[PDB]
């Protein structure tokens, strides 16, 4: 099975300055059975709130053989406003892109990840806010190569794990102090 | 028949908002802020929506807070028997069942049956519960689970049921000391979590006083009443011929058609910034969550007025009536 | 008194009826029809010793 | 009806049975007799009796006659007396056609004093009603009241009995150990207060059955007495809400009262040695609480909004079950009209309530000097520190130091709670804590 979850904090989001075990009451180990923490922050904007603003208020505003196919026809212009690929047929593909298709790995393109495991845990133990393990490396290995499922293609390139790097490093960091200021001066070594 | 033509002759008047809030209730006096809300209350607001995904809020929740033994019990004995099928329950039995659900022991040739409580046979009903204070701290997550979307779900000891309870409630906590402080905000004097009220509409608490005057024509005004026969207090209105005419009222489905929602977007952008007193200031913050509410008020009110659009003219009572309430919140 | 220390009993007449009954009690048992002040001091001999059995 | 003592005129018969279901075969037989006659051991309303409660409704101390009717041996009392016969004269059911749906029927209340008849009197009560309950210890419970599934011995299925208070369907429901009562029940009593109805959701069926009832509470105290010099309100613990959902209460009242309880010993001295009727008053009042119902003038009005006027100098739930009791003391002897003086007398039953008064429920002195003293210190705390590090050896030190007003251990618990949920605050454990940052 696979697991989600809907962690909800006591109060605001930025419930204490301090590590994220005096934010949540779930202790540690329990929690390090996960892979990564989506985190959101919304504080005041002017025009990233109306980015939000402008945009729900028009989703409100989405409220006899041919005249079967007509309505059909009206739900295809109803989701396609700016055309953002519609879920008539993206959903019908993944039951074949999870039972069809298993993908495979090469050796040239490993040792990049070697020092990220060993540098990231050291900068983390003298500063510890929640480790990491050996099961974090496991999980990025692991969703690297869910992307390269969705190219329906069995390998795995270069392109994909500086990108699957590059989504667990700056959402594990992006969530410790005030200084995370001085983590975003490291953090460009990776790109 | 002629009634039928009654609503046609009655939908031609002018000032039946105004007739209305008059005519709800002659247990009462004044109040004519919370007399305007809960008739929004009574009647129903939108519930179609966005395709494929999600079912947005379909009705609006509304709470007073006061001192017990006052004018706030008054409108729990009226709408009981003035609205459609709708239950009351006072819900301080939160350990067997019904405010809480929870499945019933093995009985008779099986464990895992459903079971009744005050929100699933409010389906298209008012419910109204009382006294937050005295429940214990795990259903304070589960009605909070019930508010936000329209379903709930239970797993316990036997398979996940999908049942959908259509709901719209109605409260009446109790203060923190039973008389109302002044000076500081409802923030302490809530008596409760944070997230649950700003998952909550707004309340517009009843207030108190002892004067000279207030007094005497009450006691004038419940005599009357407590006379076996005293009938000359006149509702513009009877009960029934306002009952059917709500029915007539929700056949309807008016949509903003006009370009007030550029008219609309920066009243609560300038709104946001006023409730955020600093970047360490409250979670208190109006966030998006409430613009839902700040148009599903907004169609209502005017499918009373029985209008099928929106214009800037009809907002004007929507923005204040959060906007002064919550300046009773920001002192 | 009115203590919280040892004692019991705050001078209630159904206090007083049990006397009462157990008087004409030790009358039955000691019939003599002697109904009178000698019989019913046999009854307070009875409940001086009923208290302070806990002042030792 | 099964469960009387009884009486038969019976004759004698025996029968055979067979043994097995199926077949002829039958031997050891089986009696049972057969009766011919059994004993077990709207009133016919005369005219006579009608003539005879009128000369009694000529006398105008029908008030003290009914005063000294109700004690064949209890002491004079006479202020427990009033409500009494008053809750017994229960009103009517002055409904509207439209709106209100108000019953004039009120409830009194007595706690204090263990044993002073208290049961006795309840018993006296159940003397005088012909069809009422009688409550129990543990007889009924919360499930054991109402809503039943109960597997019977005849049919094992479903069977749904009413409860006592729904039971109480033209009497006084008499109802006592209001303060060992369990908490799971004591709440829905407070809906056949409001709603007069049990709403019942059982397995079988729902059902909004209403219940016209009438109720009066025999509390008891807890630690010895009702403490005088203290609020006697935190003796009875028991929700706020439920006080006001009685008009007026009375306690009684306790001295060494050296010339009262020396009259009491002289009464007790009687009453061993060696019209006041016992069902003549019932069928008096039991034809009036149906027939008469009595409209009410001006001449009431302007005394009584000259009561509250000085009420002012709680608002409207004391000020509005006055008329429902001025009501039947006008219905009790002049049965046409109310009566433009007896309130005069009815605002001195409620006076002797808001006598019991003067020394949380309805008070709020007490947390007008505690929340302000708690202010002071947690701003003090706050600004002391680079941290917000409060740990739990701070706190009981110079707090506690402070002021000796406040209690020393029953205020470290519950100033925290409230003042969770207003950005101070955190709890972690008995021990380190975490506060307000700036």
């Amino acid at each position: 099975c696979s697991i989600i979850a809907a962690a909800n904090p006591n109060g605001g989001r930025y419930n204490s300055t301090l590590p994220l075990a005096q934010n949540v009451s779930l202790t540690e180990p329990i929690l390090s059975r996960f892979d990564i923490l989506c985190v959101v922050r919304d504080l005041v904007d002017e025009e990233a709130d109306e980015r939000l603003a402008t945009f729900v208020v028009d989703s409100h505003v989405r409220s006899q053989l041919n005249a079967r196919q007509r309505r059909l026809q009206r739900q295809r212009k109803k989701e396609e406003e700016i055309s953002p690929i519609p879920q008539e047929l993206l959903m019908k593909y993944i039951h074949y892109a999870r039972t069809k298709i298993y993908p495979k790995l090469h050796q040239m393109d490993m040792d990049k990840v070697s020092r990220v495991y060993a540098d990231l845990r050291r900068e983390s133990i003298s500063t510890g806010s929640f480790p990491i393990t050996v099961r974090h490396l496991e999980s990025i290995l692991r969703i690297a190569e869910s992307f390269a499922k969705m190219r329906l293609s069995e390998f795995v390139s270069s392109y994909d794990l500086d990108r699957a790097i590059k989504v667990v490093v700056d959402s594990f960091v992006d969530a410790q102090k005030v200084s995370v200021r001085r983590q975003l001066r490291r953090s460009f070594a990776i790109y | 028949s002629d009634e039928i033509n009654e609503l046609k002759e009655m939908v031609k008047d002018e000032h039946i908002y105004d007739k209305l809030v008059r005519s709800i209730a002659p247990a009462v006096f004044g109040h004519e802020a919370v007399k305007k809300g809960i008739l929004l209350q009574m009647l129903g607001g939108v519930h179609k929506s966005t395709v494929e995904g999600i079912k947005l809020r379909g009705d609006i929740n509304i709470c007073v807070v006061g001192d017990p033994s006052t004018s706030k019990s008054q409108f729990l004995k009226y709408v009981v028997g003035f609205a459609p099928r709708s239950v009351y329950t006072s819900g301080k039995a939160s350990s067997a069942a019904g405010l809480t659900a929870a499945v019933v022991r093995d009985e008779e040739g099986g464990d895992y049956t459903i079971e009744a409580g005050a929100l699933m046979l409010a389906d298209n009903g008012i419910c109204c519960i009382d006294e937050f204070d005295k429940m214990d701290i795990s259903d304070q997550v589960a009605i909070h689970e019930a508010m936000e979307q329209q379903t709930i779900s239970i797993a316990k000891a036997g398979i996940h049921a999908t049942l959908n309870a259509r709901t719209s409630i109605l409260a009446a906590a109790n203060p923190v000391g039973g008389r109302y402080n002044r000076k500081l905000s409802l923030r302490g004097n809530l008596n409760m979590t944070a997230p649950i009220m700003s998952r909550f509409d707004l309340f517009f608490v009843i207030l108190d006083d002892c004067n000279e005057k207030i007094d005497t024509e009450l006691a004038s005004h419940i005599v009357d009443l407590h006379m076996k026969r005293d009938e000359a207090i006149e509702p513009p209105f009877s009960a029934e011929q306002l009952r059917r005419y709500i029915k007539y009222a929700r056949t309807f489905k008016p949509i903003l058609t006009k370009e007030a929602r550029s008219y609309l977007v920066e009243k609560y952008k300038e709104l946001r910034k006023d409730d955020a007193q600093g970047f360490s200031r409250s979670s208190y913050r109006i966030t998006v969550r409430q613009l839902e509410s700040m148009i599903r008020l907004s169609e209502a009110i005017a499918r009373a007025n029985c209008v099928d659009e929106i214009t800037p003219s009809f907002i004007a009572e929507a923005y204040d009536l959060l906007r002064q309430s919550i300046i009773r919140v920001d002192v | 008194e009115m203590d919280s220390k040892f004692s019991f009993g705050q001078a209630t007449p159904r206090t007083l009826l049990g006397i009462i009954r157990l008087s004409q009690a030790l009358a039955k048992l000691r019939l003599a029809d002697m109904v009178d002040i000698d019989d019913v001091e046999e009854a307070l001999r009875l409940v001086r010793v009923s208290k302070e059995s806990l002042y030792q | 009806r099964a469960g009387d003592r009884i009486e038969v005129t019976g004759t004698f018969r025996s029968i055979p049975i067979r043994a097995n279901s199926r077949q002829r075969v039958l031997s050891l037989y089986k009696t049972y007799v057969d009766v011919v006659h059994v004993k077990k051991v709207v009133r016919q309303i005369t005219d006579q009796d009608l003539a005879k409660i009128r000369e009694v409704a000529a006398r105008e101390d029908l008030y003290s006659l009914l005063a000294r009717s109700i004690a064949p041996s209890i002491y004079e009392l006479e202020d427990v007396k009033k409500g009494i016969l008053l809750q017994l004269f229960g009103g009517t059911n002055k409904t509207f056609t439209k709106g209100g749906r108000y019953r004039g029927d009120i409830n009194i209340l007595l706690c204090g004093d263990p044993s002073t008849s208290k049961s006795q009197i309840l018993q006296y009560v159940h003397k005088i009603t012909p069809r009422g309950v009688y409550t129990s210890g543990k007889g009924s419970s919360a499930v054991g009241l109402t809503a039943y599934i109960t597997r019977d011995v005849d049919t094992k299925q479903l069977v749904l009995e009413s409860g006592a208070l729904v039971l109480s369907d033209g009497g006084v429901c008499c109802i006592d150990e209001f303060d060992k009562m369990s908490d799971s029940t004591r709440s829905v009593l407070h809906e056949v207060m409001e709603q007069q109805t049990i709403s019942i959701a059982k397995a079988g069926i729902i059902t909004t059955l209403n219940a016209r009832s009438s109720i009066l509470a025999s509390a008891n105290p807890i630690g010895s007495r009702y403490n005088p010099n203290l609020p006697v309100t935190e003796n009875i613990d028991l929700p706020p809400p439920l006080l006001s959902r009685f008009d007026l209460v009375y306690l009684v009242l306790d001295k060494v009262d050296e010339k009262n309880d020396r009259e009491l010993a002289k009464h007790l001295t009687n009453l061993y040695l060696e019209v006041l009727p016992v069902e003549f008053l019932t069928m008096y009042i039991s034809y009036a609480k149906e027939h008469i119902h009595p409209i009410i003038t001006e001449a009431a009005k302007t005394e009584l909004v000259r009561a509250y006027v000085g009420m002012r100098k709680a608002t409207t739930r004391q000020l509005e079950s006055m008329i429902r009791l001025a009501e039947a003391h006008a219905k009790m002897k002049l049965k046409n009209v109310v009566e433009l003086e007896d309130v005069q007398e009815a605002v001195r039953l409620i006076r002797s309530a808001i006598k019991d008064y003067a020394t949380q429920t309805g008070k709020s002195v007490i947390q007008r000097k505690l929340q302000e003293d708690l202010s002071r210190e947690i701003m003090n705390v706050l600004k002391d520190q680079a941290s917000d590090s409060m740990s739990f050896n701070e706190l009981i030190k110079q707090i506690n130091e402070h002021s000796q007003d406040r209690v020393e251990s029953s205020d470290i618990q519950e100033a925290l709670s409230r003042l969770q949920q207003e950005d101070k605050v955190i709890v972690l454990g008995e021990g380190v804590r975490r506060s307000v940052r700036l």
